[PDB]
């Protein structure tokens, strides 16, 4: 019974870890599908009723299925990133948690720094008795309490660990045993720890990709009760397609400059606003009926409105958009400003931003190239040159393919992690212990098998 | 060998310091040659010690929001956890004892529909905390 | 073909001026800052089509009553009371204005959606006419680079 | 010009030793070796903070060494400064 219900619940997880990508691709294609439709919409005779139009007549259904499908779809996306994705950021958030605990004392020697929501919210999880659940060291507790037990009290230590006294004691002596079936109810009930689900649930809420599958959904479901609120799901093409990303860096890579520039040009603007707004008020008359004229620059904020408005948009400048100033007192001091005007903010301020863009470009072609210079010149583990080992014909390729291939070290990491200890020889020993104290000498830098048996080998 | 002292590296690694550092260090690598290379870095360190002297003489004489973020989580989860809590899951298991496969998917796919339930009402939380914060 | 064509009608032989660029090599040169980033390119097209379709959508949801575009107050050519119609207007005549799509629509001073509509014109001219032209602009020098 | 001009900065600070000029490969030989030589031996601030302690130090008290520098500090002469060598290339063979 149980046994078959959990089976069940494994295969459906299983089922959509597995098709997360492909619903995610199949939620865009529907997007752009409901999307195409609602270009044919027609709004008809007060009360404005929204159609669609049809001359077959069978696109409101298919729309209709449409939006079903897509309600479906991202929340079968939801479903697949709790199984799939979820995972490894509980991996990775106890594995910090547990190594700023170990090798930093975050909870015992300082403290969380009151405004970092991570650090406060990993009070919980310490207490827990489902602690490293996903990560492999599960000694981690204890080997906080050799490090802080003399120092910071056994006695405190165990109790900010959540490690009780009683249970070790209680197993080590002669214990009376009763063995609990899963079938109860009760036993199940008692088998989830709360706390750890109450931190993993937090965890989860505060990551950035499940919020925005959940903003994803709910712009779904407010679809169905406005048809063009699923034409937010097309924001979607910039995580869809990777091609997308590289156009899309040349903005994101100068961002913070890019905003900059807007506010030193609002600045800029603000200054002529103020000094049109103290000397040149006559010109900024915007009506041809004598009688009623509307008047631009009477107010600092319409003033200012009318500048970053029309007078940047406009091609030529303010002066483009203001009255013409031959014949007047103030001529020459009108055509500097307008000719000032557009020379700094026409010109200069969209030539700033499109240069930033133009640098980002660059930036990132110079550094895919540096990183494949690197990559080919120099060995990523010892760091030695690619001409000593090209010495011997191919030996740069032979001893990054075969002597310090990294894709070797990380296969060799997991082996020695999935090993058991007791069966470890004196090299694996040697290296797990440095891997669990986190030294990593034995990495070799600046040398290797054949520089070492140099003249033994030749 | 010689003698380094605190309040001397504290005004060393004063940020002020720093940045004069790596406006001198620009400077040489871009518009400095190597004949006056070590003239400029002697005059560069007269600079700051004259500077790091003076600053140690006239020396020697957000929150809100993120409790409210922890105090809505904790409120919204224990919330959704009471579900658990209550107990009272005996009259739906009376009839777990007889769902069909049908049934079973059925709860898989309420399971989270309420965890994301959870999240809107998290959100909304989150919103109105920060409204009254800033209020 | 072209060539047979052209003495059916004489201005088919306009189509062997494509062969310039295959005829000179110092030519290849300059087409290679377009045809490099050919594909990022057509990308960015994509990516101004989605994001003009957004302001068109916005537009035709909230602020319609902006963009009559005749003179002659009985006969109002109501250029946004279509989806496509108001598609075609912002792509048409939105994108290639030097200004924006509010140089080409009513003026919202005294109105109760001044401020959307001034917030909604000066993003659509920062966004499309600034940032993407510069894109493109970008793509083709460093193409040169 | 700008980046060009940064990043040339950042790559010969991370190359090259800014008092002796030696490459970092040759320190690199040993691990750590060039980080150990521009953090330990040949660290500008530990130069600067020299010259703190040698004009805060009265004469009468100087060492030998201290004199010296101090005479060719004076002098404005800056043949002290390593320029091409440190301790490890004078004594390559002796230490290894
Ligand atoms: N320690 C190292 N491990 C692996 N490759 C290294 C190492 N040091 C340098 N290299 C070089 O890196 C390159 C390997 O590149 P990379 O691993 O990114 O993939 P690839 O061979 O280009 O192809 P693929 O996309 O199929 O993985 C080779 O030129 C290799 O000589
Ligand atoms: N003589 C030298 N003294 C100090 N650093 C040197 C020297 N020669 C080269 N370097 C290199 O310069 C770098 C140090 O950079 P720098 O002193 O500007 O600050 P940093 O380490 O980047 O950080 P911070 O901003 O905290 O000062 C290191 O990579 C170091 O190897
Ligand atoms: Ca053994
Ligand atoms: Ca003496
Ligand atoms: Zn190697
Ligand atoms: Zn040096």
């Amino acid at each position: 019974f149980w046994k078959k219900i959990i089976a069940y619940q494994q295969k459906l997880l299983n089922y959509f870890a597995r098709n997360f990508y492909n619903m995610r691709m199949l939620a865009l294609f529907v997007a752009f599908a409901i999307n195409f439709i609602l270009l044919f919409y027609k709004v008809s005779t007060i009360a404005v009723h929204y159609v669609l139009e049809e001359s077959s007549g069978y696109m409101e259904p298919t729309l209709r299925i449409l939006a079903i499908l897509h309600t479906v779809i991202s929340f079968f996306c939801i479903i697949g990133y709790y199984c799939l994705k979820v995972p490894l950021v509980i991996f990775k958030r106890e594995k910090e948690v547990a190594r700023k605990l170990e090798f930093d004392g975050l909870y015992i020697t300082e403290q969380p720094s009151e405004d970092d929501i991570k650090g406060q919210w990993d009070r919980l999880v310490i207490n827990t008795q489902s602690f490293p659940n996903n990560y492999w060291d599960k000694f981690v507790k204890r080997k906080v309490m050799d490090k802080y037990g003399e120092f910071y009290g056994r006695d405190r230590i165990s109790e900010l660990l959540g490690m009780d006294k009683a249970a070790l004691d209680f197993s080590d002596a002669r214990e009376k045993k009763k063995p609990k079936k899963d079938s109860s109810l009760s036993a199940v009930l008692n088998s989830i720890d709360v706390k750890y689900q109450m931190w993993k649930l937090g965890v989860v809420f505060t990551d950035n990709s499940f919020l925005y599958l959940a903003w994803y959904m709910t712009m779904s479901v407010l679809g169905h009760y406005n048809n063009f609120f699923f034409a937010a799901h097309l924001l979607d093409i910039a995580m869809g397609f990777k091609t997308l990303r590289t156009i899309l860096s040349s903005v994101t890579h100068n961002g913070k400059q890019l905003v900059l520039t807007v506010g030193l040009l609002a600045v800029v603007v603000y200054l002529y606003t103020v000094v049109a707004f103290n000397f040149f008020r006559k010109f900024y008359n915007k009506s041809e009926d004598g009688d009623t004229p509307d008047m631009k620059c009477d107010d600092m904020l319409t003033c200012y409105m009318f500048h970053m408005y029309v007078g940047v948009r406009a091609g030529g400048g303010i002066g483009d958009e203001i009255e013409d100033p031959a014949g007047d007192e103030y001529e020459i001091y009108r055509i500097i400003f307008d000719i000032t005007f557009f020379f700094f903010v026409i010109v200069i301020l969209l030539a700033i931003i499109q240069g930033l863009i133009i640098d980002a470009f660059g930036e990132l072609r110079d550094q895919q190239e540096q990183v494949k210079e690197d990559m080919e010149t120099k060995c990523f583990i010892c760091g030695i040159g690619n001409d000593y080992f090209d010495t011997v014909p191919h030996g740069f390729e032979t001893h990054t393919l075969q002597e310090h291939n990294l894709a070797n070290y990380l296969f060799f990491l997991m082996y020695l992690i999935n090993k058991d200890e007791t069966e470890h020889t004196g090299q694996e020993s040697y290296v797990w212990k440095m891997y669990q104290e986190r030294c990593w000498e034995f990495f070799p830098a600046g040398d290797c098998f054949r520089k070492q048996y140099e003249d033994q080998l030749n | 060998y010689f003698e380094i002292s605190e309040s001397s590296r504290t005004q060393w690694e004063k940020p002020q310091v720093k940045e004069s550092k790596r406006q001198f260090i620009f400077d040489v690598v871009n518009e400095g040659g190597e004949k006056e290379k070590m003239e400029l870095f002697v005059n560069f360190c007269e600079d700051t010690i004259f500077e790091m002297q003076l600053a140690a003489q006239i020396s020697e004489s957000s929150i809100l929001t993120v409790r409210s973020a922890l105090f809505a989580l904790r409120y919204n989860i224990l919330t959704l956890m009471r579900m658990l809590s209550l107990k009272s899951l005996k009259k739906q298991m009376k009839k777990v004892k007889k769902m069909t496969v049908k049934d079973m998917v059925t709860a898989f796919f309420s399971s989270y529909w309420s965890i994301f339930m959870t999240l809107l009402h998290f959100v909304a939380s989150v919103f109105r905390g920060f409204f009254r914060i800033i209020c």
